[PDB]
């Protein structure tokens, strides 16, 4: 399962 | 910014036997950037119904994908997949050698 | 033995032809068992492999909801990215991100990744300790610095030693007649003369997984690695793979060429000879 979605670069 | 020319393969799923049924297969990978143009050719011509894997890169980060499509090979039809990318001068096409 | 989970976004502009698109793949091992497109007519986290099918609505909609999410955060990353090196509107550009785990035959976690790729070149990773990030340039710096202050490291650390690790236990279980059978290569091997005094010997491998294989020729016992011509390891179509490992000998004097195969499916290592 995917990670949660994390922070724009 | 740095481009990385495909590597191409022609082979089928399973060894060749005329008159019976099997895949066609076209494995291009090393490149980058991901647009590529892939085309399955019956004696010269674009095949039909062709598909391909989803795309994904290997750890070095360069994609591959894989092209195939069933077929019946004869000792007549000569096969081969034409391969296009921005590192490619001019569409590259590889031959089915099937030995 | 062991086993590993990973997944691989790729987001990628195309400046005049849309929004940036962004692609999800997940693997077990060697065998893809979802994706996420979002140029797709209805984006959403779609099944691979048979074994994943039977997860509950809540599942596809979490992994659906997540990737839609990200489809917008990498278009905001693609912008800053490109602001981060002075760089035009005009240009595509790519984004790749790989993540996950990877667990011994206890189903203990060995180590975690995550990182990513800017055109190509190596741009931030998160180092083994899941604590601390190595940038490449003074533009993956800007990213680091965002990313301590979301406390990026830290979701990223208990996801890699949570839920990677326990949804990889569960895959394993519910895969397990595949992603847990080794398929023995078929083996033989070819005899292509080259010219009065030479001839290629080919040792083949076919239908074998996972991928992962050892194929050597050897002359009197003694390794011929610089003068082996190996090919890259392609996949069949029907998960398995398929190489091959290429020497030329001197007519006449094959039977001093032996090809060594090791693959997890085989029962003992195998020493072949070309078979007139």
């Amino acid at each position: 399962t995917v990670a949660a979605s994390g922070h724009s670069y | 910014m740095i481009q990385r020319t495909p590597k191409i393969q022609v082979y089928s799923r399973h060894p060749a036997e005329n008159g019976k049924s099997n895949f066609l297969n076209c494995y291009v990978s090393g490149f980058h950037p991901s647009d590529i143009e892939v085309d399955l050719l019956k004696n010269g011509e674009r095949i039909e119904k062709v598909e391909h894997s989803d795309l994904s890169f290997s750890k070095d980060w360069s994609f591959y994908l894989l092209y195939y499509t069933e077929f019946t090979p004869t000792e007549k039809d000569e096969y081969a997949c034409r391969v296009n990318h921005v590192t490619l001068s001019q569409p590259k096409i590889v031959k089915w050698d099937r030995d | 033995g062991s086993h590993s989970m990973r997944y691989f976004y790729t987001a990628m502009s195309r400046p005049g032809r849309g929004e940036p698109r962004f692609i999800a793949v997940g693997y077990v091992d060697d065998t893809q068992f979802v994706r996420f497109d979002s140029d797709a007519a209805s984006p959403r986290m779609a099944p691979r492999a048979p074994w994943i099918e039977q997860e509950g609505p809540e599942y596809w909609d979490r992994n659906t909801q997540i990737s839609k999410t990200n489809t917008q955060t990498y278009r905001e990353s693609l912008r800053n990215l490109r602001g981060y090196y002075n760089q035009s509107e005009a240009g595509s550009h790519i984004i790749q991100r790989m993540y996950g785990c990877d667990v011994g035959p206890d189903g203990r976690l060995l180590r975690g990744y995550d990182q990513s790729a800017y055109d190509g070149k190596d741009y931030i990773a998160l180092n083994e300790d899941l604590s601390s990030w190595t940038a490449a340039d003074t533009a993956a710096q800007i990213t680091q610095r965002k990313w301590e202050a979301a406390r990026e490291a830290e979701q990223l650390r208990a996801y890699l030693e949570g839920l990677c690790v326990e949804w990889l236990r569960r895959y394993l279980e519910n895969g397990k007649e595949t992603l847990q059978r080794a398929d023995p290569p078929k083996t033989h091997v070819t005899h292509h003369p080259i010219s009065d005094h030479e001839a290629t010997l080919r040792c083949w491998a076919l239908g074998f997984y996972p991928a992962e294989i050892t194929l050597t020729w050897q002359r009197d016992g003694e390794d011929q690695t610089q003068d082996t011509e190996l090919v890259e390891t392609r996949p069949a179509g029907d998960r398995t793979f398929q190489k091959w490992a290429a020497v030329v000998v001197p007519s006449g004097e094959e039977q001093r060429y032996t090809c060594h195969v090791q693959h997890e499916g085989l029962p003992k290592p195998l020493t072949l000879r070309w078979e007139p």
